[PDB]
């Protein structure tokens, strides 16, 4: 007859939510951070299989809010822009005549407060037209001042995204299939797991996808429900598209002590190649990729319907647009040089219009803002665009889809869908032949 | 040999018993290694609860008079209608995973007898024996 | 029969050791499941002093050869001045509590030969034994 | 002869294994007893890193089938690699001070088989003589 | 006219009139596991060995 044997160790584990904390390395928000191991361990488990779900992975949930915290720490400790809400005096910008550039800065002057609270100071500063409104030269507002007070971010703290890993805490593990197939959930027949994650950027963007990860095989295509439209899709690339984003303005910083004490860094003079700042996209490649984007569309609609590519429907600019950051500067795109286009039944190079904006509102979030400071000189970079954020648009064959974004929990998830979190049981019992003795 | 952590995970449970302790000493793990700040009390709530974890469990294990643990019997008799399977269908067809799937069903039940039964009975008797 | 929680904190002492795992699972209870926050760190410190609670007694009898706990003899004698009464005196006409207000006089004291005697001699005389 | 908190450091280890106990207490100590505040999270954090740094290496004897700690023989043979001295050479002459400065170079080594030889093969063995 | 030095560098705040400066002896201790060592020996360079610990 068989006995109740008791085990330790064993090697089970249950599909539960805990505190993650991250670890990085040794600019952003990080410092206060667990260092890495210099020997990252992983161990692929053979015969071992189970499902994943990228909807209801709540390490995203907490990875959204946790960067949230940090963006509002870093803050705190600034100049606070308060006594910036006053009545602007403001006049045209004749750039080179006649007017190609369409000014969309404006030669602002007022009186401001300064360290001799008491004796005041005209001064001036150039402000971008998507900053100010008009009042009822003529008299301009800063558009934050409707809605709440502005912080200035600190000139010394950057804005750069860093690789950050996340650990779990003992007792709880790190899966992480290896499939190159992934539907968005379900089994996965190549299962493995890590002491942590691979280091992801906290890239935000809206439309657009920048400096991700790869997918492999072919592109991939991830809906909580495709055929439902009032979802979404992810699209992983497979190679890195490149694009080249310009701001031809060596302008200087006019730096203002509006103290007592604290200072505000205005904006000085703009000099150099006045043309409009915008993005340079390889134009073949994009039409290459985008191609092959729609062989899978044809996968999961049919091998007789029309694909078309448009612009959003408009709206709210932070949507509307692609919008992302280099260097501390904020950028909003035209992307409807890119999405424009078609695919039947069965250089070259793109320009982008960009527009600046320096005062701006994170994650949606309403009840406060933060000023950009200007950058001084020429600001250009580069990234690797690796995925889009599309959505789906009489319903026998052509379909439209459209850029969108908004929820900035997508691009999180767009990464940790290669992991999941499972704690340990390590107690167990069997029925094992065995009586014991005294 | 050395597997690595849970590295019999996908082995039958008789073949995974063989490498428990090198499960076992990443249950606990240890090490790791402005104020307040982000990660600040996560990293201190996290570790925290990495050790109640533990320890919840453990001391069930001081409590059912093995201590010596991984692996200990007991004097309660399995009852038939806990899965009732033969050994070969059991340890030598079987992940605990799988097993789990069936018993976790009586798990409560189970503990009953193992949290009291031998616990009560095995001592009095001890108590008794001591007389001479 | 479970009575619950400190069920037979009523009961002579002999009556009560019936069911001293009842209470012992409660002795560290585990489970229990804008930043800081009034409670913010006062669950934290609570449940803290709890582990602490604990071990810092349990590690006691950790030292004091025993381990397998609840109960368990020593070799060290009863010293008479101790509060001498008889077993039927003591462990069939007093409670736990009724024992304390009395015994509580001498608690470091006996700790004294607890803490060592036994643990001292009990070892060496081993180390002897395994001379062959 | 009480000594205090680490009185036979400066002793030969033979003579230092008296007094274990009187330093064993204190690895762990236990008691000590406008919001955060300089101290607030550090007489936090310090008192936590007690509790971890102890249960480490407390779960390490744990899985080294002793428990009954301070003192404790295994069924692992020492290699005459690991520091080539005569008992009278060691225990009778050398400080444990002196003596990590040498062992030091093969803790982990000699963990491995602590860890498992023994470990291992003690259990498997037991399951046997239960055969009958 | 004259100006408070400190506004070209940064705000001031006044002390409370209630709170003082006197300084308070502190003692500092080692968590368990921890042992704070203590030489006895009068005579010290800055650093090495010390007969009496
Ligand atoms: C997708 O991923 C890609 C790949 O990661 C990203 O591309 C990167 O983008 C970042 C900006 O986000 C670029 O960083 C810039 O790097 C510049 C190059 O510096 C190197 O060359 C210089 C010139 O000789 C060397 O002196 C440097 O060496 C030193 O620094 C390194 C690192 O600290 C040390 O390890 C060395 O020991 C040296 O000390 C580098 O080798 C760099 O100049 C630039 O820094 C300026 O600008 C930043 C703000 O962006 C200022 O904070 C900083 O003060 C610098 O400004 C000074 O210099 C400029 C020069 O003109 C002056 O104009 C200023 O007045 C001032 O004096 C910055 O750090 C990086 O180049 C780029 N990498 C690649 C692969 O191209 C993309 O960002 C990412 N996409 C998205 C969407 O983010
Ligand atoms: C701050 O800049 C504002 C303009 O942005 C200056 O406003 C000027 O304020 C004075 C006082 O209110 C006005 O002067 C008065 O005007 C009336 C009519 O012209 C005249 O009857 C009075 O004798 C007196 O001069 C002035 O008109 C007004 N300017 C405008 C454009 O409205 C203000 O002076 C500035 N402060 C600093 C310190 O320079
Ligand atoms: C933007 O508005 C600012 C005022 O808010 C204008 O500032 C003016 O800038 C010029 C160039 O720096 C200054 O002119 C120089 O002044 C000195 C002394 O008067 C003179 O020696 C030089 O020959 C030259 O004229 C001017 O004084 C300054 N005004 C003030 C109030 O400081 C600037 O012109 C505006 N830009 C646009 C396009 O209107
Ligand atoms: C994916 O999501 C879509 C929409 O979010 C789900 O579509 C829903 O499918 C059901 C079944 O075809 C439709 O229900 C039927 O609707 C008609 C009219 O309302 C009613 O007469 C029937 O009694 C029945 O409820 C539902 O309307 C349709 N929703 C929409 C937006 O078209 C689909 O079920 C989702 N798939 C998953 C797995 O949940
Ligand atoms: C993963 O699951 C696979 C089955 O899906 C397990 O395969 C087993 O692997 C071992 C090692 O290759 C095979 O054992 C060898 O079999 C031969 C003939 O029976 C015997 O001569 C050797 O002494 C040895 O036992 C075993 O037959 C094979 N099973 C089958 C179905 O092919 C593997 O064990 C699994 N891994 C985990 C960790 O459980
Ligand atoms: C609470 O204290 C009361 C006394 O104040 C305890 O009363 C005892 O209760 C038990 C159960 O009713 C009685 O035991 C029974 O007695 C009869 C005759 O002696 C015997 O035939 C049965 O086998 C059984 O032992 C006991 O006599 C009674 N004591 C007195 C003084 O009446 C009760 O035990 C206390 N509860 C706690 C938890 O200690
Ligand atoms: C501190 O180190 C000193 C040596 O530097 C140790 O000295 C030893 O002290 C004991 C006690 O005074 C001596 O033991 C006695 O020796 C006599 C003759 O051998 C014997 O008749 C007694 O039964 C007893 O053993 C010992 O000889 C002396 N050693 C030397 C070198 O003089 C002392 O033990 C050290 N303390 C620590 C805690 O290790
Ligand atoms: C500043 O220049 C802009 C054009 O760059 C002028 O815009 C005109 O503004 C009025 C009022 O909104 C409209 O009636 C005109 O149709 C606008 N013109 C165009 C081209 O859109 C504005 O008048 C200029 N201000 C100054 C003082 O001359
Ligand atoms: C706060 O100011 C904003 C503009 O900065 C106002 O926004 C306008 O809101 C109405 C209603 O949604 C729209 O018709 C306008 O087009 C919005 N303007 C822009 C710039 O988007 C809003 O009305 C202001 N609130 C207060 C109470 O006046
Ligand atoms: C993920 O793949 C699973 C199959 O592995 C898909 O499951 C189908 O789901 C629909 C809706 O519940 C059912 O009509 C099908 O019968 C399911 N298939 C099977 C095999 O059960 C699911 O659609 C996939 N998701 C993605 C986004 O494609
Ligand atoms: C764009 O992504 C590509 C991957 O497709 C990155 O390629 C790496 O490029 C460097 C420089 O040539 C090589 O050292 C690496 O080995 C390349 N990786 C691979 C996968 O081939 C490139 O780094 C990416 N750029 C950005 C800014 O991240
Ligand atoms: C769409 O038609 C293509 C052929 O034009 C089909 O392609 C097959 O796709 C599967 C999956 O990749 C392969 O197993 C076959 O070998 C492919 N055939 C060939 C000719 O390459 C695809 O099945 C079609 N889809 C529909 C729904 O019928
Ligand atoms: C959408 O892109 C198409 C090209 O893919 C653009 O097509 C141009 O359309 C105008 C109007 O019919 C013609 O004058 C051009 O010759 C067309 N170009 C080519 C390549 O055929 C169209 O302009 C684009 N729309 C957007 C808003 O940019
Ligand atoms: C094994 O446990 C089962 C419950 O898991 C016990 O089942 C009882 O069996 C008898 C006989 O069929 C019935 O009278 C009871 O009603 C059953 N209980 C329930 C919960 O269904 C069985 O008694 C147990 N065997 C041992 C030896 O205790
Ligand atoms: C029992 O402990 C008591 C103290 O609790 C010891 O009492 C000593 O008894 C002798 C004899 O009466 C006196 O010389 C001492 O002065 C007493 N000590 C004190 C503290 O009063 C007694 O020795 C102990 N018995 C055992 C066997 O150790
Ligand atoms: C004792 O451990 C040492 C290593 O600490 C072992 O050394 C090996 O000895 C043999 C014989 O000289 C050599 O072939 C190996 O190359 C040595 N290893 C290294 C690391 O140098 C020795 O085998 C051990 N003895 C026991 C019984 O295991
Ligand atoms: C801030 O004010 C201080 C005086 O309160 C200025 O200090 C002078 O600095 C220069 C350069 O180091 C020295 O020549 C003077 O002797 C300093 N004065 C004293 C009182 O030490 C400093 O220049 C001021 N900064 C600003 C921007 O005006
Ligand atoms: C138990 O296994 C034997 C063979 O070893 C088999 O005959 C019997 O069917 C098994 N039990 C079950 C419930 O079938
Ligand atoms: C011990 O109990 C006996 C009866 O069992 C009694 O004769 C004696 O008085 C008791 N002890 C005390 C101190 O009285
Ligand atoms: C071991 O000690 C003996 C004396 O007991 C000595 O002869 C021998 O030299 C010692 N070992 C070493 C390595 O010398």
């Amino acid at each position: 007859n068989l006995w109740v044997t008791v085990y330790y160790g064993v090697p089970v584990w249950k599909d539960a939510e805990t505190t993650l904390f991250c670890a990085s390395d040794a600019v952003w928000a990080t410092h206060a951070c667990v260092p890495t191991d210099p020997n990252p361990q992983e161990i692929h488990l053979e015969n071992v299989t189970e499902e994943f779900n990228m909807w209801k992975n709540n390490m995203v949930e907490q990875m959204h809010t946790d960067i949230i915290s940090l963006w509002d720490q870093s803050l705190k400790p600034c100049v606070k822009l308060t006594p910036l809400c006053v009545t602007l005096q403001c006049t045209n910008v004749t750039n080179n005549i006649t007017d190609d550039m369409r000014g969309e800065l404006k030669n602002c002057s007022f009186n401001m407060t300064t360290e001799l609270r008491d004796k005041k100071q005209k001064v001036y500063s150039l402000f971008y037209r998507l900053d100010v409104v008009q009042i009822n030269n003529k008299e301009y507002r800063l558009i934050n001042c409707n809605t709440s007070a502005i912080t200035q971010a600190c000139p010394k703290v950057s804005f750069e995204p860093i690789p950050i890993h996340y650990c779990a805490p003992a007792g709880f593990a790190i899966l992480k299939c290896k499939d190159k197939k992934f539907n968005g959930t379900g089994p996965c027949p190549s299962v493995s797991t890590v002491q942590c994650t691979h280091g992801i950027k906290p890239v935000v963007s809206t439309q657009l996808l920048l400096n991700g990860s790869l997918a492999e095989e072919e592109v991939m295509i991830r809906s909580e429900n495709i055929t439902n439209n009032a979802k979404n899709i992810l699209v992983q690339f497979n190679t890195p598209v490149q694009i080249n984003c310009t701001r031809p303005n060596n302008n200087t910083r006019k730096s203002i002590r509006i103290g007592p004490g604290q200072a505000f860094y205005a904006t000085g003079d703009i000099i150099g190649d006045i043309r409009q700042a915008h993005c340079n996209v390889s134009k073949a490649t994009w039409n290459e990729t985008l191609g092959k984007v729609v062989k899978q569309l044809r996968k999961h609609f049919g091998n007789n319907t029309i694909i078309r590519f448009a612009n959003s429907s408009g709206g709210d600019l932070e949507v509307t647009t692609h919008s992302f950051n280099c260097g501390g500067e904020f950028f909003y795109c035209n992307t409807s040089g890119l999405f424009n286009s078609t695919w039947i039944s069965n250089n070259d190079s793109i320009t982008l219009p960009c527009r600046i904006k320096q005062i701006i509102n994170m994650w949606q979030r309403i009840g406060q803002a933060m000023y950009a400071p200007p950058i001084q000189g020429v600001i250009r970079c580069v990234s690797n665009i690796t995925g889009l954020i599309l959505t789906r648009d009489t319903n026998s064959t052509t379909e439209t889809f459209r850029p969108g974004g908004g929820d900035m929990r997508d691009n999180w998830r767009s990464e940790l869908y290669k992991y999941k979190v499972v704690k340990i049981e390590p107690l167990g019992v069997a029925p094992t032949r065995c009586k014991r003795r005294v | 040999v050395f597997l690595g952590f849970l590295g019999a995970a996908g082995s039958t449970m008789g073949a995974a018993s063989m490498t428990l302790t090198v499960q076992a000493r990443n249950l606990l793990s240890g090490i790791v290694q402005l104020k307040l700040t982000v990660w600040g009390i996560k990293q201190l709530q996290a570790r925290v609860l990495a050790v109640e974890r533990y320890l919840r469990d453990q001391q069930l294990l001081g409590i059912w008079g093995c201590s010596g643990k991984l692996i200990c019997c007991t004097n309660v008799p399995w009852n038939s209608s806990w899965s009732n399977r033969n050994l070969s269908e059991i340890w030598d067809n079987m992940t605990w995973l799988q097993w789990d799937k069936e018993i976790s069903n009586y798990t409560q039940i189970i503990y009953g007898l193992l949290e009291e039964s031998q616990n009560q009975q095995e001592k009095n008797e001890q108590d008794l024996l001591a007389l001479d």
